[PDB]
């Protein structure tokens, strides 16, 4: 097998986000989730960030 | 559309409906066993589920059985419940539903369980060998399943349109009162079965005599003859099997399996010798067949094979009783051949 | 999960009723329309959600080429649905067609289980 | 000594072999199933076989002949063979068949007993072998609109549409001389039978030249047959081949060799020097593949064919097997080409030297109508040897790197992954 | 220990060491496919991987092949290179190192997938029932393994002492120069093999007639008869079979297969009628038996029967060539018979 | 994963000099003593580390019956280690038994490998 297959990290990688069988048809409305993580990621950074200089 | 049934003073009644289509009647290769796989499934009135779950709780249970000449539907219950499993056979008899689905998922998979119990014995392997080379067509037909012929749904319900009449089956029954019976059989669908015709064999069958087949198999090695005989020849080879498997015959214990069928036209003499070596194979069949062409008084086993034939028979049915004190001698004359397991290093008919 | 033996009962009355059929019937013929879903080449048996039982009861049940058949217009939909399009006006599942060919397993494996339910919780009076 | 060719009208070629114990005859129509067209396909499939139609092979059974024959792509091909005493036997059998006859094989009873069996003969073929099957809609899509694209034995739909005023539609206008070439093959001489030829009058329509088409091409497409109901999967795959008389026609068949064939049950398999070969094996991917440089007189192809019960892991298949293809532009080994090198010849051998005349002579015949001549097996070796490392590494660099392939399929190929996976594999990150 | 060779100005010189150990040979059932099967193996020096990877980088290849008679270890490579290849068989012959893991992992393995292959091709079936009903326990062995008979790894050996012997071989060659074998052959660990003596069956072989045996079989339908021919029949059935298999016969597209066979004391001469209906085999076997009875003139195809036997001879062993001219009319006799796929619904002997 | 091949060379070497035998299998013996591991039913190539392709060679090759005594001895191990004890002082492994009964495959396996490690980058010159 391929090692992104088969390495401990790299298969969840593969297996959620390269490998994943999405349904054929799906739209723009399903790209919700993922800009979801990603705000949840830009709340996580500049608030850390920030935290530095917080009182 | 006989019907019998003798009464006791017991708790267990019983029951049955004696058809006659085993594999002799078979149209295609293993139809009945189809059939037979089909009973006590889903009526057009009554669901398998419900005719299963209601029984426990009136507390009896039913069992289709197999065999060359039957397909036996016999119940067991508690006596004061008789119709209950009378009309319950009758019901299968009109109206089993044959659905595509109920083949599947129920049918074709219980068939094909009894297969591989089958296909890892080869005494049973070869005793379809003797048949369907000595009788052929008839009597020599697969007893099982085994889809070298496409036996669809449609043949497995023409089969049951056939076997299912009046005039071929005989009720039977054992602890139940004979009045009742004929009553609730009459009350019963069974009364509305098309009558047609009966397909029971009064004329005798075609035979053959000195055919021989071998079979390649993993397992115990396995060899066994076949004999064709008579509506008279009956009771000599009941007082014959009954002394090879008793402490009177020195090879009882070369011979693993010896018995005579009866049917009510004919009958099949099979011995089996069966071991895991493919020596004792040919060092028990050369003697065999021998000893007994040399000749066999049959007479001290006459008080034996009259009780071995007094408690094997419990069915209400059975074929010639007093036909025994008239036995003495034996000879084997002519017979058939099958040898099954090691074929490269077992026995031929040439050197037997 | 409102059931199809459900759906049965109170369309089969509306249907006998030629009070109710009159009335009833050329809305729900305007509305089998405005769904859109049989100019995805969509026969009305191929929506019927299918993750529980009693569907997967009643597709290991559907006749083999009629399973053929399903899939390819569930294919077909999802290929056009995502061309984000509609199908060539005669491609289109037409009124006679849109024949409820599941129904029956779903029904009769509905009434299967119904069935198993009551007899698994069958009391007795003595 | 050297293959004779010499033409007086008819291009009559030859090849000698003193230790045949038989010879062949026959001609080869510079014109295959690929000067055919999408509705009267399998024309030249059905002109074969009238031709072995139990009437002409009766007659021919009492003389001692027997016929052979095939169609190809850019050719076809009508042979005899007998005994090499008996060589007017077969040029006067030759010459009723295709000058003299017309309609006595052209019966209303023949053709409509040929036509409904090779009806059949298309019906197991697509039915059940998959392997070719697979093979030939590989053309078809990789071709599609354009001549290589019409399979050889035709399609079941332009076959049950063609009568006899079809089969001459193609005959009298590609069944020529100038579109032919008669060939002699195993235990005869070169002045055996073009003495015996022109012993023969006549000229049938003279002047006369096939038509052509619009030349062939070739782009990056699919074509998927997924049938669940089918125990295995098989799959072939190929990028922009090289034509036949292609300077890289060596060096790309040298580039076949490499990975080569498997076969994962015969033990010797196992174990070829074949890098891929260490990565399939593990989790046993496949029952077996093979690959090819199919080389035709416009374009080629190029790439591979596999056979596998393992459906939940063809997506690693495919991806092995085409990164590997990789290394052919940036890093084989060249210990690796020696072993092509090698191989090739053995295999070119057995191709070209083997002890039956009917090969020889398509051959033969194909390859004196493209080029003119045949080339020698030393011709070809002191080709095969020239070639470096860098003359693969060229090759990839062009051919195989980052181009578009033509994968086809059937059975369980639900895994086979889609197309801007697969075509992706064609190249590696670099920085 | 005999030695060919025909050379030639080609450039893939070729080789063999036909062996006779097939099948006739076998001491059990199908001892040969294990040693087929466990050719160009690692030997005591040379492991089977260095063995296949520096060939291809001289460019040759190896394959034993089994037979009835054979186990021909031919090769096949660049000229050049000859005594390579010849040392190779050679090393084979003498020193395989036949550990018990070779065979567990790749000799056992390999030989099962031969049997896969054999059980979904009826013809092939019914062939080996032909040889093990008519010449029986000579070549009416066994021709691939199947387990019935647990061929130990001992069993494996034992048989390579037997047959690989200087009085049981016969090395060929083509493209070969007949002086750098014999030279090559000699220098090779060949003559140091045990010489022994032969096995090759001069006196002709024990054969029966009239015997049949039928088999259960999920697939086409196929049934096949079997005739021990002579040293002297050799040519006729020769002429036969290319005329039965051939545009003059009209019952060539009633047959679906016929060939005879050549040993060095004898032959068979199997037709073979296969298709999926079992009616067809019934419709097509009724005939050819018959046409072939009321007397068939097979001399028409001499001038045919000679040419597709100057093709298919290719090895430079082959067996009586001229024998051709002296044929004329056929007429047949006595005959075995093996029926394969739905028996239940294929012809007897006794009505053939 | 320093090499068995490797240690039979230096190992086989100190064997035959009767020079260093004499010097250091004193010690070797004093050595498997003190391991303490024969008092846990172990045989020395019990204790090889298994999780190598080599090994599963090397276990896959070793016999039937072979592998079955590796086995109860293995859990015997276990068993007594987690009972925190040694062995029945007669149960131990006597000093003729510690045979290496393994190391021919893992030595026969090495072999293979090393020679496929080989002939995977066999160069050639011209
Ligand atoms: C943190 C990981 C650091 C590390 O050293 O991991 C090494 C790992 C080894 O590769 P591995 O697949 O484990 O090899 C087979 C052995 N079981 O190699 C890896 O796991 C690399 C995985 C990269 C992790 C990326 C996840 C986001
Ligand atoms: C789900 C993730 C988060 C959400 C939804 C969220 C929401 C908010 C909101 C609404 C404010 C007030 C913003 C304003 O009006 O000024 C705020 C302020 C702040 N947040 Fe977060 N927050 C998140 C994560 C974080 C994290 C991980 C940190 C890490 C330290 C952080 C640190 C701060 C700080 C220091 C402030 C005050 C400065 C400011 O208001 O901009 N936040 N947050
Ligand atoms: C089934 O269908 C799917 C589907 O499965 C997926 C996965 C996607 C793709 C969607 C995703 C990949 C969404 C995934 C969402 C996440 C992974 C969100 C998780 C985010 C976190 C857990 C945040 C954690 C963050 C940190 C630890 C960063 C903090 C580190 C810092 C601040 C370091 C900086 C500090 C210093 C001092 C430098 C689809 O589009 C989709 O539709 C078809």
């Amino acid at each position: 097998m391929a090692f992104r297959k088969s390495n401990v990290y790299l298969s969840l990688v593969n297996s959620y986000i390269i490998d994943s069988p999405q349904p054929s048809s799906i739209n723009y409305w399903w790209n919700m989730g993922s800009l979801l993580g990603l705000c949840l990621v830009i709340q996580i950074v500049t608030g850390i960030f920030m935290a530095m200089h917080y009182s | 559309l006989t019907v019998s049934a003798r009464d006791a003073p017991t708790k267990i009644s019983t029951l049955a409906v004696k058809v006659h289509g085993g594999s002799r009647y078979a149209t295609k290769d293993g139809v009945a066993h189809l059939l037979n796989r089909f009973n006590f499934q889903n009526t057009n009135t009554r669901s398998a589920l419900k005719l299963v779950r209601e029984s426990e709780l009136l507390g009896g249970t039913f069992k289709s059985t197999l065999d060359r000449e039957y397909i036996t539907l016999k119940a067991t219950f508690l006596k004061d419940d008789l119709p209950y499993y009378v009309n319950a056979l009758a019901d299968v008899l009109y109206k089993t539903a044959f659905k595509p689905h109920e083949l599947t998922e129920s049918v074709l998979p219980a068939a094909r369980y009894d297969y591989a119990v089958a296909e890892q014995c080869p005494v049973k392997s070869a005793e379809d060998q003797l048949y369907a080379i000595t009788f052929r067509k008839g009597l020599g037909n697969p007893l099982l399943y085994d889809g070298v012929e496409r036996v669809s749904l449609q043949d497995i319900k023409d089969f049951a349109d056939k076997v299912y009449t009046k005039e071929n089956l005989e009720v039977s029954g054992e602890n139940v009162v004979e009045a009742d019976l004929k009553r609730f059989v009459d009350e019963s669908l069974l009364s509305t079965l098309p009558a047609g015709k009966s397909l029971v064999s009064k004329s005798e069958p075609k035979f053959f005599l000195g055919e021989e087949n071998r079979v390649r198999f993993i397992g115990d090695s396995v060899a066994a003859i076949g004999i064709p005989v008579n509506k008279a020849s009956l009771a000599q080879y009941e007082v014959l099997a009954n002394y090879l498997t008793s402490a009177l015959s020195e090879l009882s214990g070369l011979i693993s399996s010896a018995k005579l069928d009866k049917f009510t036209d004919g009958g099949l003499f099979t011995l089996f010798v069966r071991d895991q070596d493919s020596a004792v194979v040919s060092s028990n069949i050369k003697k065999i067949v021998a000893d007994l062409k040399k000749g066999k008084d049959l007479s001290p086993a006459i008080n034996y094979t009259k009780l071995k034939n007094a408690v094997q028979n419990e069915s209400v049915s059975s074929p010639i009783e007093l036909n025994f004190d008239a036995v003495k001698d034996f000879k084997l004359g002519k017979f058939n051949y099958v040898a099954v397991g090691d074929v490269s290093n077992l026995p031929y008919l040439d050197e037997l | 999960p409102q059931s199809f033996t459900s759906i049965a009962r109170i369309g089969d009355y509306i249907l006998k009723s030629p009070v109710l059929s009159k009335l009833c019937v050329p809305v729900a013929n305007q509305f089998i329309n405005l769904a859109g879903y049989k100019k995805l080449g969509l026969k009305f048996d191929d929506l019927i959600a299918e993750e529980n039982p009693i569907m997967q009861t009643a597709l290991r049940r559907l006749p083999e080429d009629e399973s053929y058949a399903r899939a390819y217009r569930i294919i077909r939909a999802h290929q056009t649905e995502l061309t984000h399009h509609l199908l060539p006006r005669n491609e289109w599942i037409k009124a006679q067609e849109d024949v409820p060919y599941l129904l029956p397993y779903i029904l009769e494996a509905e009434a299967a289980a119904k069935e198993k339910d009551e007899l698994d919780n069958i009391e007795v009076s003595k | 000594a050297e293959v004779t060719q010499l033409s007086n009208g008819i291009v009559v070629a030859t090849e000698h072999n003193p230790s045949a114990h038989t010879a062949s005859v026959g001609v080869v129509f510079g014109s295959g199933a690929a000067n055919e067209n999408p509705y009267n396909n399998g024309v030249s499939n059905l002109w074969k076989n009238i031709f072995l139609s139990k009437e002409n092979s009766a007659v021919a059974a009492k003389e001692g002949l027997a016929l052979s024959s095939n169609i190809s792509r850019d050719f076809q091909s009508y042979i005899v063979s007998s005994l090499p005493g008996s060589t007017d036997k077969s040029l006067d059998f030759l010459n009723q068949s295709f000058i003299q006859q017309k309609a006595n094989l052209l019966s209303s009873s023949n053709f409509e007993a040929t036509k409904k069996s090779v009806l059949k003969q298309v019906q197991d073929f697509e039915d059940n072998d998959h392997p070719n099957r697979v093979l030939e809609h590989l053309h078809s899509t990789a071709f599609q609109n354009t001549p290589l694209s019409l399979p050889t034995r035709g399609t079941l739909e332009s076959l049950e549409n063609l009568v006899v005023a079809d089969l001459e539609s193609f005959a009298n206008n590609h069944f020529l001389n100038s579109n032919a070439v008669v060939v002699g093959t195993g235990n005869i001489k070169h002045e055996d039978l073009v003495n015996s030829i022109e012993s023969k009058n006549l000229s049938l329509q003279t002047g006369t030249k096939p038509v052509l088409k619009k030349k062939a091409a070739f782009l990056g497409s699919e074509v998927r047959l997924r049938d669940d109901t089918l125990p295995k999967a098989w799959i072939s795959l190929a990028v922009e081949g090289e034509p036949v008389n292609s300077p890289n026609y060596f060096v790309a068949k040298l580039a076949a060799q490499i990975f080569g064939s498997y076969n994962a049950f015969e033990p010797a398999s196992r174990l070829q020097g074949i890098k891929l070969l260490d990565n399939i094996q593990e989790y046993q991917l496949c029952d077996n593949f093979n690959h090819f440089s199919l080389s035709y007189k416009d374009s080629g192809l190029w790439g591979f064919s596999t056979a596998t019960r393992n459906v939940t892991m063809i997506d690693d298949l495919i991806h092995f097997t085409l990164k590997q293809w990789n290394r052919l532009t940036i890093s084989v080994t060249d210990t690796e080409v020696e072993r092509a090198k090698s191989l090739l010849k053995l295999q070119l051998g057995q191709l070209y030297e083997s002890g039956n005349p009917v090969n020889d002579a398509n051959l033969l015949g194909a390859e004196v109508l493209i080029k003119g001549s045949k080339l020698s097996l030393g011709e070809a070796f002191k080709k095969i040897d020239a070639i470096t490392v860098k003359d693969v590494k060229a090759w990839a660099g062009k051919r195989l790197w980052d181009q578009d392939i033509a994968i086809a399929g059937t059975g369980q190929i639900e895994g086979l992954l889609d197309y801007m996976r697969i075509r992706s594999d064609m190249s590696m990150m670099r920085w």
